[PDB]
DNA sequence: AAAAAAA
DNA sequence: AAAAAA
């Protein structure tokens, strides 16, 4: 019915949360995630502390946290989450213990160790993809004080580090940043900063983003762009009957992903950095596939969150 | 506040999106 | 009738693959090419360690790849490609020694020991050329994820060292951005990047690329030029009745406001002619007619 | 828009 | 084309 991954998140929220977890909501689903990704990197109180190779002003936090006590049952976690008495038990018997390491868990030989890893490891993955999600949902009506250039944007999301080790191809920030600046091996994921990404409550499910969703304007905005993307990505929305709040999607943007426009020289050539380029850029199209078919969209030249903050208005 | 418009989907970053023209 | 080089190619191929190999087929040559390069550079499981000056995690790396179980006959190598149970004695009859340096093998004077050596580099060099075209034909519809500016596009194609150590002039990458970074000489060779490579299915019998054989679209593309190239150069292919996906070379171009009226030399039929460029890189064309 | 590595 | 040889 669902993948190892999406059972595996499914498990572990109702195992922690109870009947609290509302899985149709996108803030509880994402603060759902956030609790259990600081759980298995073990950010809560109570924890392992990381001391491998912390500097003596990092092992000051560690022991703080290690010494504070551990969530008690019941707590409010976010808005409407709160935890069940069960919580610890499922810390203690999922979340694998610190430092572990899918090859030394192999040279055991425990097939439930390594499920459980797996597990750890699809977790974080889902958990990521969550926040970024979340990221791009608050920056559509909140802009971010730390991105004031094209270059601060360019690395946009700011996410942790765990954040980028689970999902490198989508979490920019430092990390991304660090790899980018540094020696680029077959290994090297590029920042995909509008990758699709589908809402919270389609992820968990399963469901795929396609056209036809009955899907909020800054859901959709979320999943396939974030704040300072071009406004012309709304026409992929379309109010329903009597407006209200939810609408339609009526088709998606392409070339989200590996767009590159250098022509490199050659056969007496010369070279160009960027076809576009090489000159109004207001005239620039998007081509959004539809039911229909592909039709190019004229570029509005203004950012998505003003122009929502000008559509609220 | 941030007039930043982000390469996005083919199209071209713009630095402000009040100084386009 | 063919040359000593495509005949050890052909050979190996062979011996090591039974009837699984098919030689008509671009990407069934270029798995064999890439599992004959990896056993050749003793790099398959079960092979010596290379561990003359490993760090930590390189030794470590090559004491479990030496400590892993070798690859055994019947093994799926790509989708059509399966070992047969002669790939170990071939293996161990023509893979030279690790570390065996052309030097002591001519001290020692044994001929066949010579002749085994020139085989193992002349099928080096063959299976290296066959990679370069295949990284042309990859990166005409996905580019690599190294490749963000002109500069990171200078030194396509990105192959490990032992590629460039056997096809300096074809293969870019690290050890190419090294050799320009460093001392330069008569041994020293310049990277190519558009030097015309038939496609293997023609290059494994010895077929030189010419105008009016039969050709798909991307096959001369990868071979004549990579995805970041002109578009201009889809002109030197022109599809047959009906297309099909197969078509004919009609020209090889040569020396393998203004900007835009830049011309390519296209050697045709007839004569060299100037086709104007278009501007756009071969990987956004073929993106943006493929529908 | 699979899996294996892994401040 | 022969030679060299992270």
């Amino acid at each position: 019915e669902l993948p190892r991954n999406l059972e595996v998140f499914n498990e572990a929220c109702g195992h922690v949360f109870g009947s609290s977890f509302n899985r149709e909501d996108n803030s509880v689903i994402s603060d759902a995630a956030a609790f259990l990704f600081k759980m298995h990197t073990h950010s809560l109180d109570g924890q392992e502390a990381k001391v491998l190779r912390a500097s003596e002003k990092k092992r000051e936090r560690e022991n703080a946290k290690k010494s504070r006590k551990a969530p008690e049952a019941g707590m409010r976690v976010g808005r409407s989450l709160i935890l069940t008495s069960r919580w610890t038990e499922y810390c203690a018997t999922c979340v694998p213990a610190l430092g572990s390491k899918m090859k030394v868990i192999k040279a055991s030989g425990d097939a439930a160790m390594i499920q459980m890893m797996k597990d750890h490891n699809s977790l974080l993955r889902v958990c990521v993809r969550i926040e970024v999600w979340k990221a791009r949902y608050v920056s559509l009506v909140a802009l971010d004080e730390r991105i004031q250039t094209l270059e601060d944007a360019q690395w946009f999301p700011y996410l942790s580090g765990d954040s980028y080790r689970a999902c490198p191809g989508l979490v920019g920030g430092y990390f991304a940043k660090k790899a980018a600046a540094g020696e680029r091996g077959k290994n090297y994921k590029k920042l995909n900063q509008t990758a699709i990404i589908p809402p919270p409550r389609f992820l968990i499910i399963g469901h795929r983003l396609q056209i036809g969703d009955q899907v909020t304007l800054r859901e959709l905005l979320a999943s396939i762009a974030w704040g300072l993307c071009d406004g012309v990505l709304a026409e992929c929305w379309s109010p329903s009957q009597g407006d209200g709040s939810i609408g339609v999607v009526v088709g998606l943007p392409l070339q989200a992903t590996g767009s590159c426009f250098l022509v490199v020289a050659s056969h007496g050539l010369s070279a160009i950095a960027d076809s576009r380029i090489e000159t109004n850029l207001l005239e620039e199209c998007i081509a959004i596939q539809k039911q229909d078919g592909v039709i190019k969209c004229k570029r509005s030249g203004k950012s998505l969150y003003h122009c929502l903050k000008e559509t609220a208005g | 506040s941030c007039f930043l418009v982000v390469a996005s989907h083919g199209l071209s970053a713009i630095a402000d999106s009040r100084i386009e023209g």
